[PDB]
Formats: C-alpha cells, structure tokens, sequence
C-alpha cells in the first residue's frame, strides 16, 4: 500500500493514460480479509465500512472493485452467523463474477455448501426456487454432502413434506448443526406453504 | 453525479425543437437525429428548458460505428451559458421510434462531457400510445434477475 | 584543463541541467492555469447573476391560505401575492419577512427577520457576574428580588 | 543547480555518463509534449474569460442606479447537497446558476428596499454598511462599488477654526472657562495617561444658559488650544433637501472627524432635531436624532475617548 | 503533403503498457503525434489531422479535426488501455470523421497503429477492401505490435486498396523492441508518398 | 405596450439595409395574458413615403385590416416612425 500511495502522484500524468488510484481500495480490501480469518472481525467491518463511503461516490470504479468489497463482507456475516445477511450479499458477489481469473475451482463448490445452509436456516428467505435455477448449486448435486442438500432446497421450493421430512431424520444424526434447528426447519416448510 | 431524479418534465417548446431537428437535417427512415437536452438538473424535478441539435452519424450495419463531433458541444455549451442561466447540459435525446440497446453505448460516452449522470430522454417524432410519445430514461447499474451479469 | 574527458564532461551538464529544467517548468504550466481559473468562474457567475433578477421586500399582512398571501411591500404598496412551492409554507406565518418577485409578485422565498441590534446584543451575551458580598448597602435589597 | 559533481565523475566514468546522456534526452521529449498539452489547456482558457467580459462590459459601464446598503445580511451558503439556498429549486450548487448564496439588503434612491442574489464580481467582503453602491438601473443587482457619500456642506463644515476668540479677548466667565479646560483640553493633550489609569474621559460637555453668555467663543477658542480639527455643524444647515438625505450628512460628518484626531464636533442650538415632544411631526428629521445618538455611543466605546471629544450647546 | 486529412487510429490496449519504447509506450506515442501534426503543416497549413481510438468496449472519436496539436494531445491524455484493437470498427467510424470537414478538397488517408492483434476477423476486413477503394481512402499500417510475438494478414488488403488514389497505399514497418517509435514514423514515409492520376 | 422608441429606430434601420424586406416583432410579456396580445409586428416607414404619399401600398393586396392590442400606443407611431401590419400563426399538423 506505502508503495502504490508514493506511485501514483507522478504517474497518472508521465503515462498520460493509465489510472493507478483504483489500486488503493482493493488493498483495503484484502487487508479487511486477513482481519476476519484471523478473528477481529470488528476491525475489519470499521475498515469495511470506510471502503464503502468512497465506493458510492465513484461510478467509474472496475467491475473487479465490486468483486473484492462484497465476498469480503459475506465472510463477516458467515463469522456472525447472520444468514439473511449472508444470502442476499452472496448473491451480489455472483454477479460481479468476471470471465477472468479471480475465482477458483475451489471456490464455487464452497459458495454453493454455504449458500444452501443459510437458505434453510433464513428467516424472511423464500429464495429457494431462486437458488435451484441458479448454476452453482446445478452443477454439484452427484457429491454425497450436496445430494441431501439439494434434496432439501428441493423439498422447500415445491412445498411438499413426504420427501422434506425424510431428508430431515438423516440430518440430524449426520450434522448436529442441523440437530438443534429441527423445530425450526419444519416451522419453516410449513410456513412457505401457508 | 446525481442521485435526484425522479421526473422529468418537458416544455412543449423542447418536443417541437427535437422535431423540427429531424426534419432540417433531412434524417429520416430509421435514422437518428441526436441532440443534447438543456436544462436544469441535479432536482428531483428535472426540467428541460430547451434543446439544440448535435452532428451525428448512424450505421445500422454496426451499431460500434457512429460520428459525434467533439468540437460542437463545447462551443454550444458556452453560448448557451449566456441566453439562460438555467441552460447545461442534462443528457440528450434520442429521436426514436423505439430504445434500441446501441443507446447504452453512446451514453457510455456522454458521461464524461455531463455533470450529472447523462439523461436518455425519448422523444418519438411520429406520435405513439395513450400515453405520451415522451418518455424520459436515467443510465443506472443493477445486478438482473437471473442473479448473474450486473448490467447497467 | 586540456584534455578531451572535460569536453565530454561539459555537454553532460547541458544534458541534466534540461532534465531537471523541464521538470520545474512543468510546475510552472499547472500554475498558469489555475490562476486563469479562478478568474474564469468570478466573470462568468456576473453573467448568471444578470439574469435572475432582483426582488422586493415584505411582509405577510395576514395569510389567506396555504399556497397565496396577503402582504405589505418595503416600496409602500399592498399586494395579494402567490407562493411559490420552492419555499416552505411552514416558514411562513403572519408577520413574517418575506421576498417577492418584480416579474410576477410571488413570495420566492423566505427572507429571515432582521435583526435589531440593541436588544440581540444583549440576548446574545451573558451580562453576569456580581457578586451579593460585592454590592453595599443595597445589600437586603438584594434578597427581596430572590 | 550543480551538474555533474564530483562524487558522479568518481562512481561513473565519462564513457557510461555518455549512456546517461541519451537515456536523458527521451525522457526530456516525453515531458515536452505535456508543455503542449498545458500550453493549450492555458490558451483556451484566456479566450474564455475576454468573451465573458465583452458580455458584461455593456451592462457594466455608466449610466446605472445609485443606491446605500442597509447591511449586507450574509444569508446561507450551502445546507442542502441542491442550489446554495435553503429553499430547494430546480437549479444546483453554485454563486448563481439558479442558486443563490449570500445576498444583502440595499435601500436604492429609487424608493424601494432591494434584496437581490449576488453578482460574482461584487462580494460581500467588499461590502460594509452604509456604502454607497451601483446598482445596475433596469434590474436591481449590486452591479459596481464607489466609495463613500461626501458632499460640498459637509466638506466645508470641517475646519473654521479661524477666527479664533482664544480667553485674552473674553472678559472673564470664571469658574466656567477653567471648567472648560478640565473636560476637554487636559485630557485631549495627557491622552497616554488617561489609557494607562483606566478612568472615563468626559463623554462629551453640555454648555447651556441664556444667550450671550459666549458659548460660541469659548468652544472656538477651545480648538485653538489643543490645535485640533474643529468640525461646527447648526441644527438649521444639518438638515438639507429631503429630510432622508439628512441622515447621511450626520454620519459623514463624524467619519472625517475621529480621523486626524484631535478633534471637536461642536453641535449649536438643538432645538429641532432634538425636541423632547415625539407630537410635532417629524418622520426624516427623527432618523437625523437617532444618527446623531450613534456619535455618543462611540464615545462610550472606546472608553477614554480623548481623542474624540464633543461639546453641545442650547438656548433651553 | 498538401492538402490532406489524415484521421489517426490510435491503439490503447494491454501491449502498450510494455516499455519498448521509453517509458511504456502511451508515453512515445504522444511524441509520434507531435511530429506527424509539425510535418503536415511544413507542407501545406491548411492541413488537418483527426484522432480517433480503436481501444476501449466501443471505439470511438476521441477528437475531431482541428488546425491545433493541443486540442488533440489533449483528448487523448483520457483514453482507454484494456481494451484491443477492432480493426475492420475502426475503418468505419475514420470514414465517417473524414466526411466533417471544412473543406473537401482534402486526401482521404487513414494510418493506422498497431501495437495489439485484430479483435475481428478476415471475414470483416476483405470486405473493407472493396468499400476504400470506392471512396479513394487509403490503408496505411504502421505495425510494430502484431510482428513481436505475431504474423499479420493485412498485406493483402494494402496491395486489393492501391490503384491510382488520392494518397498511395504502402506498408510501414517499425521494430517492435526499442528503435525510439516517434523518429521512426517521422522519417519514414507518410508525406513522402504522394497519388496520382 | 409596442411602440418603438428612437434607439430602437437606429437598430431597426441596419436590418432594413441588409434584408430589403425584415420584420421587428417586439413582444411585451407582461402586459401579455392570452401569449399574442402584446405582441406586433412593424417595419420602418421610408422618409419619401410620408410626403409623397407611397405610405398605404400595404392596406392594398393584403387583408387591408389592422387589429390593435394598444390603441394608444400604436396609433402613435403609426404615422411617425413605423407602419404595423396585423401578425398571423401557423403550424403543420406534426406541431398541432
Ligand atoms: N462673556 C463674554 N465676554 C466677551 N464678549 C461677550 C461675552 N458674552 C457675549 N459677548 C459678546 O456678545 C457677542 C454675541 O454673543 P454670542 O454670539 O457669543 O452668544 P452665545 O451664548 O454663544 O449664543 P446662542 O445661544 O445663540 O448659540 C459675542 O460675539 C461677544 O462679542
Ligand atoms: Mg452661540
């Protein structure tokens, strides 16, 4: 960061073509990520929401400004557990994606893991069909963690209970995340169904 | 740039103009005549006071191929500066008939001469709905609705 | 001295010299430009001023309704103005300074009261201390205020 | 400044400092053509500022409106992210552009009281109350500056001093003539002493009796004394033409004198514009009593006020 | 040389952040305008040279023609770099800035720089060929970034545009590595071909 | 109201001068309510065309009808300084 700040003031005139300002907020961004991993997640949403300010008075920013802002603040939200908030700044990351390389392989498989999790576990979420026609969570469905998975997202979308509540006996002994929002879960089918 | 803007009303003085424009540089049969729409703005009542023709080029084979001088825009700009003191430049128009999708692209340009976000303000020359012929556009960015390609 | 390595060495001067010369021009360009630019915006603004136009003074001699005035011009005259939708209608209540048009006699905006200067200079600073031991003889006096 | 030191003659040898010169000459083209694109940026420009002041120079030159500035009000600039004016119109943030900033609050001679948005080449900081301004004649806007109201009365008023009466040709009038010397001519002349100490100085005199007691005298004589500018005004000459007009001569008056002190204003016989009845009818002659009331109360505001001194005079 | 209107293309792409020519090359080709624009009105004054860019999303014009070097140093000083080269985009957008002018009696002649490889196809450029030649326009390539790393099929339109022109069209070469790009272009011919009838 | 004063007689002239026939439409807006009243078109009145009477050649092949918003005010230069001939508006049916 020290030396793109020293760059930048002489170089924006000797190319006469080029711009190295938008180089300055994306290390903010990485600099939010390290925080969170590292688990001072407070400090990094006060730099976060700096970023932000300067963000929205800009329109002439790259696609790839977005991209990094974003998949920042779902990794905050994923730390709180806040699943609302996580499915809905998820989804903005899916759009800014870009042809060129700043995704992996990786990458797209755990988005689609977490995604679904959150989804079922939201409170106000109806977003399931949303999610089924989506591609991520198309693609990985033949693996045995996203096959029940998809199965319950399936189940949800369609309102049907002979399938949904048969997928949920499973998952209790399977994951004991899922085995302590058990009341919730069938609360949730019933309620979409309503 | 602008995050007000709601309406935009028109005098009847700006419709007649745009008008009179596409018949006194004899463009015609799906061609455009493009000016830029003078005014104030950065109001959630737009309003446009007057207009004044622009030189301007279309090729219908490539939409990537259009002409708009440089030159006139900042003389005219200067001149209009004087007349009124309501007069800058606020967007331009588009003679119609329809929004075609090679109308991004020109706005993608026009962004830089503005102050403001650019406006894209249809006027249809050869009269359409129940409604007005006029309808006004602002250049914003969203992601769609398949949840994927944010498009302005 | 004499030999051909201090004639090289002199137009190597010239070369560094233009290098560094060229660089606290570039310096000197930038400045003559903003100093026609603040020049610029001071003339033009006469031109915008020009155009629209002075107002005269008043004061609502009684509201009649919520979009038109009655009032008392500063030339003598009454007049039964409009308001414009510009200015807020809260702002205006009966007695209120008030600035119209000359074009078409409408309330354009407010016109906050004017001061008068003797009895805000006093509102506005704290006329204290005396101390009740620091006054003799009035002393009981004092008291029968509190 | 200093080229080829020493210390670069040492670490590179003249063959390399050959290299040294040719990788200098591209870099010298590069910033050569920026001199090109400022050149112009600069030229343009120029031609900018000369068209808008040909548009104004028509509007600007004489004949236009004279009028005074009650007070330059000061209104809002900026509290809203539209115009510069608290009310929310059509326009954007600017001096003038359909926004307004400051703005002041002129009385014209045109009979109206005028408040008007402010030209860009005419501020409020070359504004003070009561300056007399240009104001264009067709639309009332603050169009150019002039200074400060003088006229031929109030010109003459200062300096007449001469004939001087001086106290060895009047006979006499102790206790009074020692009287005299102690409110007005001991501090006017110890005027350090008196700062320092932290007294009052006398906050003007005021010498009454039935006439040809020699009032007149002793307060010209007074001037020689401290060899000051002596400034005599009648309450009949203060009030000339319309009785308006009669406010601004009071006021005039009283800037040249505080100027060059010493001084003395000698007001004579108040009669008429310092009447205790409010019922005789009066509407331009009562703003000439309250303008002569300000005098006073700067005399008050500096607390010593030996440089300023002021004596008055009646017949009742 | 004498009267002529000569519409630049000037490329802004991801080539030409490379610094063969010295510092990157944005900063020679800013230099290749100033000599180009100085020649022109050595040979006739009433000369005019035009600038439009074959970068960005969309090429577009950059600025209009003009008897002033600053007004078109000082619309290029924005321009895109992340973009490429559309070639067969360029030609017809050059055409249309030719066809604004003061005068008429002006040379129609398009110099084209290439730092970065065609975007478009030969499908495209063949029938460009055939569409220049009607209007007496000539293709002059000043190539020096698709023959770095690259083989270029744009001789052939050279030789299909030549006939008697208004300006002859021929194929300038400059080195890709470091040559100094601005005295290449100068001394090479671009005044120095003429037409005939 | 529409009248025209001698300052406005000089510009007029120079007009006449470079377009033989020219108009001078003088708009009043504020003494205008129905956008046409207050509004007229004159034309200078040659010198040679008072005295040797050549002044009504314009009351023949027209109309010959002359509608006054100002009574007044036009009547008084009808005889000095101008002759006003009565002002018409059109449109084709696109505008309408
Ligand atoms: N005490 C005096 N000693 C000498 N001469 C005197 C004296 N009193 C009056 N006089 C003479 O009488 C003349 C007229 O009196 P003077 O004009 O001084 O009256 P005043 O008391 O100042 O008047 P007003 O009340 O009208 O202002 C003086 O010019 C002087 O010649
Ligand atoms: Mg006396």
């Amino acid at each position: 960061k020290a030396q793109f700040q020293e760059l930048d003031s002489k170089k924006q005139r000797n190319n006469g073509s080029k711009d190295h300002g938008d180089g300055i907020l994306l290390i903010d961004s990485e600099i939010a990520r390290t925080y969170l991993l590292k688990n001072d997640l407070v400090k990094a949403r006060d730099l976060l929401d700096d970023l932000e300010k300067t963000l929205d008075k800009k329109d002439s920013i790259p696609l790839r400004i977005t991209n990094s802002f974003y998949s920042t603040n779902s990794q905050y939200f994923k730390f709180k557990n806040d699943f609302n908030s996580f499915y809905y700044t998820s989804l903005l990351y899916l759009s800014t994606l870009e042809p060129s390389t700043s995704i992996t392989l990786a990458e797209r498989q755990q988005l689609a893991y977490d995604l679904s999790i959150s989804a079922l576990l939201g409170d106000k979420i109806y977003n399931f069909g949303e999610l089924l026609h989506h591609p991520i969570m198309e693609t990985i469905v033949n693996d045995s963690n996203y096959d029940w998975l998809f199965q319950l997202l399936n189940a949800l979308t369609v309102g049907d209970f002979d399938k949904f509540d048969s997928l949920i006996k499973v998952q209790i002994s399977k994951i004991p995340i899922l085995a302590q929002h058990e009341s919730f879960l069938r609360q949730k089918i019933c309620l979409m169904t309503l | 740039m602008s995050l007000q803007h709601e309406k935009v009303t028109i005098a009847p003085l700006v419709l007649l103009s745009a008008l009179d424009h596409y018949e006194r540089t004899q463009t015609k049969e799906n061609k455009r005549c493009v000016g830029v729409i003078l005014g104030d703005a950065n109001s959630s009542t737009i309003r446009v006071t007057n207009s004044f023709a622009l030189p301007f080029e279309e090729d219908e084979k490539n939409s990537d191929v259009w002409f708009l001088d440089h030159n006139y825009i900042e003389n005219m700009n200067e001149m209009c500066k004087k007349i009124n003191a309501k007069e800058k430049l606020i967007g331009w128009y588009h003679s119609g008939p329809k929004l075609r999708a090679s109308d991004l692209k020109i706005n993608e340009l026009f962004k830089k001469y503005t102050q403001n976000n650019p406006l894209l303000l249809i006027v249809d020359v050869k009269q359409q709905g129940v409604g007005l012929p006029t309808d006004a556009y602002v250049a914003i960015e969203q992601v769609k609705d398949d949840g994927t390609s944010t498009e302005k | 001295e004499q030999e051909a390595h201090n004639k090289a060495l002199n137009q190597f001067k010239r070369k560094l010299l233009e290098h560094r010369r060229y660089d606290d021009q570039l310096k000197q360009r930038r400045q003559n430009i903003r100093d026609l630019e603040k020049l610029y915006d001071k003339t033009e603004n006469d031109i915008k001023a020009l155009q629209s136009i002075g107002q005269l003074i008043g004061e609502v001699m009684k509201e009649l309704s919520e979009e038109k005035y009655i009032v008392k011009a500063s030339s003598g005259p009454r007049y039964i103005v409009g308001v414009r939708n510009s200015v807020d209608r809260s702002k205006l209540k009966k007695g209120v300074r008030v600035t119209l048009d000359i074009t078409t006699l409408t309330i354009m905006r407010i016109l906050p009261r004017e001061t008068d200067p003797l009895v805000y200079n006093m509102t506005s600073f704290e006329q204290g201390e005396i101390t009740f031991d620091g006054i003799g003889g009035l002393t009981e006096q004092i008291r029968e205020l509190r | 400044g200093d080229d080829e030191l020493d210390q670069e003659i040492l670490n590179l040898s003249t063959q390399e400092l050959q290299t040294r010169a040719k990788l200098l000459d591209n870099e010298i083209r590069i910033f050569r053509s920026e001199l090109q694109r400022l050149s112009h940026e600069n030229n343009v420009m120029l031609e900018k500022i000369k068209d808008n002041k040909e548009k104004i120079k028509n509007n600007r030159q004489l004949p236009y409106l004279v009028a005074n500035v009650v007070e330059v009000m000061d209104m809002n600039e900026i509290e809203d992210k539209e115009n510069s004016e608290s009310t929310t119109q059509g326009g954007n943030v600017n001096l003038d552009n359909t926004a307004v900033g400051k703005a002041a609050v002129v009385k014209t001679s045109s009979r109206q009281t005028v408040f008007l948005p402010m030209v860009g080449l005419v501020d409020p900081d070359k504004l003070k109350p009561n300056d007399l301004v240009g104001v264009n004649k067709d639309s009332y806007l603050i169009l150019d500056t002039l200074p400060s109201e003088f006229d031929s009365r109030v010109k003459a008023m200062e300096v007449d001093e001469k004939p001087t009466e001086t106290y060895s040709d009047v006979g006499g009038l102790d206790k009074q003539i020692e009287e005299l010397v102690e409110a007005i001519v001991l501090p006017m002349k110890r005027a350090d002493k008196f700062k320092d100490m932290g007294i009052r100085a006398p906050k003007g005199a005021l010498m009454y009796g039935p006439p040809g007691t020699g009032k007149t005298l002793l307060a010209r004589a007074c001037a020689a004394q401290t060899n000051a500018t002596f400034l005599k005004l009648a309450a009949p000459q203060l009030v000339q033409m319309y009785i308006g007009e009669g406010a601004k001569l009071v006021r005039d008056a009283f800037a040249l004198a505080k100027e060059k002190a010493p001084t003395i204003i000698f007001i004579d016989e108040l009669d008429a514009i310092g009447t205790k009845r409010f019922d005789s009818e009066k509407s331009g002659d009562r703003e000439v009593q309250r303008t002569m009331l300000e005098l006073l109360n700067q005399l008050d505001g500096f607390s010593s006020d030996d440089r300023v001194k002021v004596l008055a005079a009646t017949n009742r | 040389m004498v009267l002529e209107a000569t519409v630049l293309v000037i490329d802004n792409s991801e080539y030409s952040r490379n610094g063969d020519f010295p510092r990157t090359r944005f900063e020679a080709q800013i230099d290749s305008v100033e000599f180009i624009f100085q020649a022109k009105r050595n040979s006739n004054p009433e000369n005019t040279v035009g600038l439009i860019s074959g970068a960005g999303a969309n090429p577009r014009v950059l600025s209009t023609f003009t008897a002033e070097f600053g007004k078109i140093l000082a619309g290029l000083h924005d321009t895109q770099i992340e973009g490429k080269l559309h070639m067969a985009t360029a030609l017809q957008i050059a055409q249309l800035t030719l066809k604004h002018r003061q005068n008429k009696v002006q040379h129609q002649r398009i110099v084209a720089f290439v730092c970065s490889p065609i975007s478009d196809s030969r499908d495209e450029l063949i029938r460009l060929a055939k569409t220049l030649k009607k209007n007496n326009v000539a293709v002059d390539i000043i190539n020096f970034g698709e023959i770095e790393q690259n083989t270029e099929l744009l001789d052939e339109f050279i030789a299909a545009v030549n006939n008697p022109q208004e300006e002859t069209s021929h194929l300038l070469t400059v080195t890709p590595g470091p040559r100094l790009l601005y005295e290449n272009i100068a001394s090479s011919p671009i005044i120095l071909e003429e037409g005939s009838s | 109201g529409c009248w025209l004063s001698s300052v406005d007689v000089n510009t007029q002239k120079s007009f006449e001068q470079l377009n033989s026939r020219a108009v001078a439409v003088v708009v009043d807006p504020i003494q205008s309510v129905k956008g046409k009243v207050v509004i007229d078109a004159f034309r200078l009145i040659d010198t040679g065309a008072l005295i040797n009477n050549l002044e009504p050649r314009q009351t023949t092949s027209n109309t010959g009808l002359l509608n006054k918003a100002n009574i007044q005010a036009l009547i008084h230069g009808l005889n000095r300084h101008y002759y006003s001939l009565n002002i018409d508006y059109h449109k084709t049916a696109k505008e309408t």
